[PDB]
């Protein structure tokens, strides 16, 4: 009775609405945030999907090859998978030319940012008559994105003992829902969930050890691990190092988490970009990729 | 009885894992050793929580006469 | 007049006496840190060295393979480098058993924590009676460790503007001074500097490049990159897909950093563990490392 | 002829650079990339200056009859 070694299972999901992807180091989360979406796009017709990015560097832009804006584009050769990528900061920066509070409050900040973000997702599906059925979040790089879950619990543990000067602890209970609304959903195994990537190199492995500590606080369903950049050397036409180290990390992953779904990914001769390449990349999302009869497919990558 | 036997049990638990875990090799080991941590990662909570749970039994004899 | 492609200006620099060493990223910044002590204890006898970690996962000890605590020890087979290990984030969190004041202001608690740093030094070389000419700093690998150096400067924006309720404007005035005698010292390109360590992939050469932001605005001396764990695949023996990709970077950071040292070092087979092999590798930090003549001092490792 | 031409041709400068910035792969051209950014982090702070500049001298005309 062990787990796959797959996203299967959530590429399958009709439940799920909201899945985040993310990682930092330079290990593939883009990669990987935009092969779950072709995934969950090809293995669901019916279902409308949209890939987001906060991003400012416009990766998803650079992973598809084609210029995705503020504008929930679709992707070329695509159906139901849509791209939109969008600024917060530069946008919540504008409605504020204070905050003094804010940064007083550690989670304010985010919070704001991303409610900024839903707000252009449901400006573009009435401006598009369009409702999308899951949305998957291309996590920043840098910084907690996604830390104003607490936001709820620490507004609390500083009003019972803690006080226009008061049409401030009015607009601020107002908010203390927003986000509770909120959590309450991400906090649901069945809509929301987390993925994240790391490559299998010691650093690497704490970093996203660190990570999923963190959204387990968070109370944030953390089932899924995709190990990408791996070599399996052993397999190739012919005869190496770090295979052996990755390998010995590898079984280490496997050790600790016994419940989760431990995906490994295969390192491809040269970039993995375009809609061709990520697709044919992506499917070893679903079927766990096979050192010996796969071996060929990821050659096919330029 | 509480107070004491917890606030020591504990501290005392997780200063010796403190020790130990700083005897194998978080890079040879790493499975064990992020256990490990994970663990107290926990105890540095409910440490934290008889901290809080010895001061409010302080500031509620004293406000209670 | 190009500049020389290693550190040998550095190690042979006599003015220094405070080297800092970071970088992100499972890229090598704890075998750098090592590898820039032992070679600038090596090539200065006379001279007294201390390598300080402020990791809590005790890597000095694992990158040598002794037990090195809160003791500044000696490295065993060495003469003049000391290792000592440190967790100030455990020690300013006892004489605290409010801050409230801290978590407030930006760069409190790091200048704080460095400070039980040093004093954890001075305390080593009155007890031992032995005065170290030159320390390196293993940077914490999360956090901005040393942002503390902008507590002046923001200390100032918020005084002439802003207000024992007063006790607190007094032991503060008495801090943006022990911080501003510091911060003097480090901004002083001869007495100290910072090397940063970084893989020769898109997302570490990000980080890097904001990492050296970050100093610049400190007005920290930030003058040399380590480019850690390269291939340099085409001189091995014989025949390779990531070494075109890590060339095409290279190329692109010697076009950025124009006035930089950057230094190239070979990724060895397995480990780089212990002061013999540490020793062997560092040597291509002072001479830098030429893959065709020195293919072989790569295998001996292990 | 300040707090106008200058507030201006920079945010506009800025503007102008940040949609060319889009138009090369960081990836292919890191070098150059950088190079715009680090240029748009200078901008984005005497913009941030003349914010200031532009503030000073109103807080200024209305303190001083
Ligand atoms: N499994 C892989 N094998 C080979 N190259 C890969 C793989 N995954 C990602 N890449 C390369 O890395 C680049 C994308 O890196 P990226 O995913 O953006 O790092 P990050 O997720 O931290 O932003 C692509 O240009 C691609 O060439
Ligand atoms: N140039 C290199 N070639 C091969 N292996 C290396 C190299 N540099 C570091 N390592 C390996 O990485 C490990 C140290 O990683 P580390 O330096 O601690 O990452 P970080 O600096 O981010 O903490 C060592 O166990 C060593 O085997």
């Amino acid at each position: 009775l062990t787990v796959e070694p797959n996203l299967h299972s959530l590429i399958t999901s009709t439940t799920h609405k909201w899945i985040f992807v993310g990682g930092k180091g330079g290990v593939g989360k883009t990669t990987s945030s935009c092969s779950i979406a072709i995934q969950m796009a090809l293995s669901q017709p019916n279902k409308q999907f949209l890939l987001i990015s906060t991003d400012p560097a416009h990766n998803l832009s650079d992973a598809f090859g084609e210029k995705f804006g503020k504008d929930a584009r679709k992707v070329t050769g695509m159906n139901n998978l849509s791209c939109m990528e969008i600024d917060p900061s530069a946008a919540l920066k504008d409605m504020n030319d204070l905050a003094d509070l804010t940064g007083s409050i550690p989670g304010i900040d985010e919070a704001l940012s991303f409610m900024e973000v839903m707000k252009h997702i449901k400006r573009q599906e009435q401006d598009e008559g369009e409702t999308f059925d899951t949305v998957i979040f291309d996590t920043a790089p840098t910084g907690h994105t996604l830390r104003f879950l607490q936001l709820p619990n620490t507004l609390s543990k500083l009003l019972e003992k803690f006080g226009g000067n008061v049409d401030i602890s009015g607009k601020l209970n107002e908010l203390k829902a927003n986000v509770e609304t909120i959590r309450q959903q991400f906090t649901d195994p069945d809509l929301t969930t987390f993925v994240c990537v790391c490559i299998s190199e010691f650093l690497s492995l704490y970093e996203t050890e660190r990570l999923i500590q963190e959204l387990i606080s968070y109370d944030m369903d953390v089932n899924s691990i995709i190990v990408n950049q791996l070599l399996f050397a052993e397999n190739d036409q012919e005869h190496q190092a770090r295979w052996k180290m990755q390998k010995k990390y590898l079984d280490q992953i496997d050790e600790l988490y016994e419940d989760f779904h431990v995906v490994k990914m295969p390192l491809c001769a040269g970039e993995i970009r375009g809609l061709n390449n990520l697709t044919k990349f992506s499917q070893f999302l679903n079927k766990e990729y096979n050192p010996i009869t796969d071996g060929k497919v990821i050659y096919e990558l330029e | 009885n509480e107070l004491s036997k917890k606030y020591l049990a504990k501290v005392k638990e997780r200063h010796e894992l403190k020790e130990f875990n700083n005897s194998i090799s978080a890079q040879d080991n790493y499975a064990k050793w992020t256990k490990n941590n994970r663990k107290l990662d926990s105890l540095d909570k409910e440490i934290n929580n008889l901290k809080d749970e010895i001061q409010s039994e302080n500031k509620a004899f004293q406000a209670h006469l």
